[PDB]
RNA sequence: UUGACCUCAAAUCAGGUAGGAGUACCCGCUGAACUUAAGCAUAUCAAUAAGCGGAGGAAAAGAAACCAACCGGGAUUGCCUUAGUAACGGCGAGUGAAGCGGCAAAAGCUCAAAUUUGAAAUCUGGUACCUUCGGUGCCCGAGUUGUAAUUUGGAGAGGG
RNA sequence: GUUCUUUGUAAAGUGCCUUCGAAGAGUCGAGUUGUUUGGGAAUGCAGCUCUAAGUGGGUGGUAAAUUCCAUCUAAAGCUAA
């Protein structure tokens, strides 16, 4: 069944792939219910966000690491250093994340400033008090917004030295080849017999 | 849709626009890519010269992330400055307060250097350059800063 | 190792302000343990040697370290295992009457 | 306490000690029942480890699994197909004799939840293990909230549906691209990977 | 001297020995019992004595 | 001769529990061949049908012996992607994931290994009463071959 | 929301110094066999043989020796959407 010039395709369905085919009939249902239960929960929980605060973090993998975005929570240096105990941030509707580590000073800084920033911009009710309702807000992150960083300025002076990029890439390149290859021709040439 | 099909159109006639001779039968080549080095190898050859047979090294797995490298050619370098400033940095070609472009920021890897750009200084931060377009640049009174 | 701030190269990569975090107790799952030694010990002179144990003292003291070892090899895992072991039993032959 | 000398101890099983403890017990196993209640735990170190308490409600259980492959119980080895398939006698029973064994004690013991098991002994025919079952009945189990989450429904049968350790080392639950195959569910990774997704405006 | 299991008490006397504590294999864990209030012992200590 | 202990029994002993049904979905075991390869044996169909064991309202998974190689992410699940790609394959027919990225939902934790040792502080049951999904007193019993409190690696403990 | 209960010189959190810091074995790992996987000098699983350690152990998708580095912390457990 190889015809004319036609591209060859892959097409995977010498199975019983009909017995598992899932049509999202329900895009708009799932949808709907998604939204109710998104208002049940706002008004089950407190007047409370719906989502806990997020801190800011740098993507992976350097297709990504330009970019920086939400994280999953808080580490437990950067929750000190905003003060706070990792069991009451977690009570007070802050996600702490004991994985994550802290090698960074940069987003160390934005993270504790955005917890500085939500402790002053948040109230916390008494356990056995009054707290006059106060105006449920839904989206910490919609509060709290996650910045890309700027990193440099509109406008510069050029500062061209003669270093020439391409040959500086090059032969960082050509260092990094040659390295192991040069450290053991070191090694070998200081035998001194 | 199926009233504007040539199956409406073959209604009344025998074969459906199939033949009598040769039928409409069930596989008579074989089934998907049979027989592309026996029966269909003309097919193959023209028109898929190349399919058979291995042609370099395995990569066990390749991640893609690491060969993000997307490129932007010199013939544009100026998309990417927003249209307003662009042309208040195209006038007055100057030395200093030479415009700063983040290639990577924009999301380029490497700088290439097909085009041409005018004679206007401006600050490429790359990852990388090719030779053409960083002497471009430079002749055009920039300069290129390698970044990570 | 301090970045070069350059995408190629030996150390390659942008330019933080580095931070150091706190050691994770983690990180020392397999460490010293006074209680712990003072069991392996206790337990090293209740339980004396396996055969095997024997068979490569045995082999240290007639064959060498290196035929020790491919027998050690051989019956555990893996060389670096196996390295551990004729180690072992070799302080256990200095720590015998041979002091 | 002595369950760190326990634990050192029950690792040097080629030692003198063990060894002569070793065929002892399986002797005295052996004479015993295929199945049958353990007084108390040999390795009381061990099964504290897996979760067992000195109270009431806990039950150790000994049980003989016959060791080796699992010949195919075709009819004088026919198998009626092609020859990839007419393998009878290297076939390996793709779950280990302990799950074998506290699946025939939770059978045996059908009122009890099988918590763990572990090995105990074994010799050419047999590899012996005793099994940790709770009493999810038992009032001092149904209170301890440590330990009342086996009496949910849910975890019936655990054993027989492959939720205990060794269960789920034979499922291949584990983290990490060495369990692409079977992480969240072998079957279910397949359908998952098998289903043809179609949405409303066509992708 | 009759611990069922014997491994709970195997290291006693040589952990006994090396640290330099006095010990006695005696005949009883129910003897041991009868001292404690319980059934059985499997131990039995004194760390100090009257006068 | 008496009283224990250990192990093992018996009772229409006191009180309970399992089985069977259903089985769309779910967790496992076992397990084809038709079919495709224009023949066919590896392969494919398919880690599917049939067979067997076991649940729930969901199940399973789940708080890293993870992913990564970054300026690093941070339980699990699912969607969109990655991608019909890396890779596998009489490298033939065919097969074929994963990391990142966007999103839905978000939630975290607990035992073992510790001398309470100036006090088994723990628990089932029986019985009486009570404000009865239980409580209190008393009594047996379990339990030191270790039941409570205390700690779970993010730590944490002992002293000051 | 309102009332009789008030737990308790009980419990918990936090700063600094100091001594420590127990962390799962016929298991990990290895060989071999079978099966399986996209996993390719071997992806998982299982049988059998061997069988660890504690500055260890696992992983780091080409087998191996050597030197490092990174990253987690198995062989025990619960958990809604
Ligand atoms: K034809
Ligand atoms: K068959
Ligand atoms: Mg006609
Ligand atoms: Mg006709
Ligand atoms: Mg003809
Ligand atoms: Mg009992
Ligand atoms: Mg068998
Ligand atoms: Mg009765
Ligand atoms: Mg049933
Ligand atoms: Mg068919
Ligand atoms: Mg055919
Ligand atoms: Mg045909
Ligand atoms: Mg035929
Ligand atoms: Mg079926
Ligand atoms: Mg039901
Ligand atoms: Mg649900
Ligand atoms: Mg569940
Ligand atoms: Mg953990
Ligand atoms: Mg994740
Ligand atoms: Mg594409
Ligand atoms: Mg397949
Ligand atoms: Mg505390
Ligand atoms: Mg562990
Ligand atoms: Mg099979
Ligand atoms: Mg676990
Ligand atoms: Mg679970």
């Amino acid at each position: 069944a190889i015809s004319k010039n036609l591209p060859i395709l892959k097409n995977h369905f010498r199975k019983h792939w009909q017995e598992r085919v899932k049509v999202h009939f329900d895009q708009a249902g799932k949808k709907v219910s998604r939204r109710n239960a998104r208002a049940t929960r706002a008004a089950k929980i407190a007047p409370r966000p719906l989502d806990l605060l997020r801190p800011v973090v740098r993507a992976p993998t350097v297709k990504y690491n330009r970019k920086v975005r939400a994280g999953r929570g808080f580490t437990l240096a950067e929750v000190k250093a905003a003060g706070l105990t990792a069991a009451y941030a977690r009570t007070i509707g802050i996600a702490v994340d004991h994985r994550r580590q802290n090698r960074n000073q940069e987003i160390f800084d934005a993270n504790v400033q955005r917890l500085k920033e939500y402790q002053s911009k948040i109230i916390v009710f008494p356990r056995n008090g009054k707290a006059p309702e106060a105006e449920q807000v839904l989206s910490a992150a919609a509060t709290f917004p996650i910045a890309q960083p700027a990193t440099d300025v509109e406008a510069r002076a050029v500062q061209d030295n003669g270093e020439s990029a391409f040959r500086t890439l090059r032969l960082a390149r050509s260092e990094k080849k040659f390295r192991g290859i040069r450290e053991k021709r070191a090694r070998e040439k200081a035998e001194a017999e | 849709p199926s009233r504007f099909t040539k199956t409406r159109k073959h209604r009344g006639h025998v074969s459906a626009g199939k033949g009598r001779i040769g039928k409409h039968r069930k596989h008579p080549g074989g089934r998907g890519m049979a027989g592309g080095q026996h029966h269909h190898r003309i097919n193959m050859d023209k028109y898929h010269p190349g399919y058979f047979g291995k042609v370099g090294m395995r990569y066990f797995h390749k991640q893609q992330a690491h060969f993000w490298k997307p490129v932007l050619n010199l013939d544009k370098l100026w998309t990417l400055i927003p249209e307003d400033k662009r042309d208040q940095y195209l006038k007055s070609a100057s030395k200093e307060t030479a415009p700063v472009i983040d290639t990577l920021a924009a999301g380029y890897g490497k700088i290439l250097g097909k085009g041409r750009i005018p004679n206007v200084p401006v600050i490429v931060k790359a990852r990388f350059v090719s030779k053409l377009a960083e002497e471009k640049i430079r002749a055009a009174g920039g300069v290129v800063e390698l970044i990570a | 190792t301090v970045k070069t701030g350059i995408a190629i190269g030996l150390n390659k990569g942008k330019k933080v302000t580095s931070m150091t975090p706190a050691p994770k107790i983690s990180y020392k799952k397999g460490a010293a343990s006074n209680r712990t030694k003072f069991v392996r010990s206790l337990v090293r002179e209740i339980a004396g040697l396996s055969p095997y144990e024997r068979r490569l003292i045995d082999l240290i003291r007639n064959s060498g370290e290196k035929r020790a070892r491919k027998v050690a090899k051989k019956r555990l895992g893996s060389f670096t295992r196996a390295k551990a072991k004729v180690e072992e039993m070799n302080n256990i032959i200095a720590a015998s009457r041979r002091h | 306490g002595a369950y760190k000398y326990l634990e050192e101890l029950q690792r040097k099983k080629q030692s003198d000690v063990l060894r002569f403890l070793q065929r002892v017990r399986v002797w005295e196993y052996r004479q015993k029942n295929v199945i049958h209640r353990a007084a108390r735990p040999t390795r009381p170190d061990k099964a504290r480890r897996l979760g067992y308490k000195a109270k009431q409600g806990f039950v150790i259980y000994r049980v003989r699994v016959r060791r080796g492959n699992r010949k195919r119980p075709v009819p004088k080895g026919a198998t009626y197909g092609k020859p990839t398939n007419q393998g009878v006698n290297e076939l390996k029973y793709q779950r280990s004799l302990r799950a074998t064994a506290e699946e025939r004690v939770g059978r045996r013991a059908a009122n009890l939840r099988v918590l763990n098991s572990y090995w105990v002994n074994q010799d050419s025919t047999y590899k012996y293990f005793e099994v940790i079952l709770v009493d999810p009945q038992h009032k001092a189990i149904r209170r301890d909230a440590r330990y009342n989450w086996i009496c949910d429904p849910v975890h019936k049968h655990r054993e027989a549906r492959g939720l205990t350790a060794t269960g789920k080392k034979s499922r291949g639950i584990n983290k990490g691209h060495k369990f692409n195959n079977t992480k969240a569910g072998r079957r279910k990774t397949w359908k998952r990977q098998n289903t043809l997704s179609l949405w409303r405006y066509r992708k | 001297n009759d611990v069922d299991p014997i491994e709970l008490v195997v290291f006693l006397p040589a952990l006994c020995k090396k640290m330099g504590v006095p010990y006695a294999i005696v005949k009883g864990k129910a003897r041991l019992g009868t001292l404690v209030n319980q059934k059985t012992s499997a131990v039995a200590a004194l760390t100090e004595v009257r006068a």
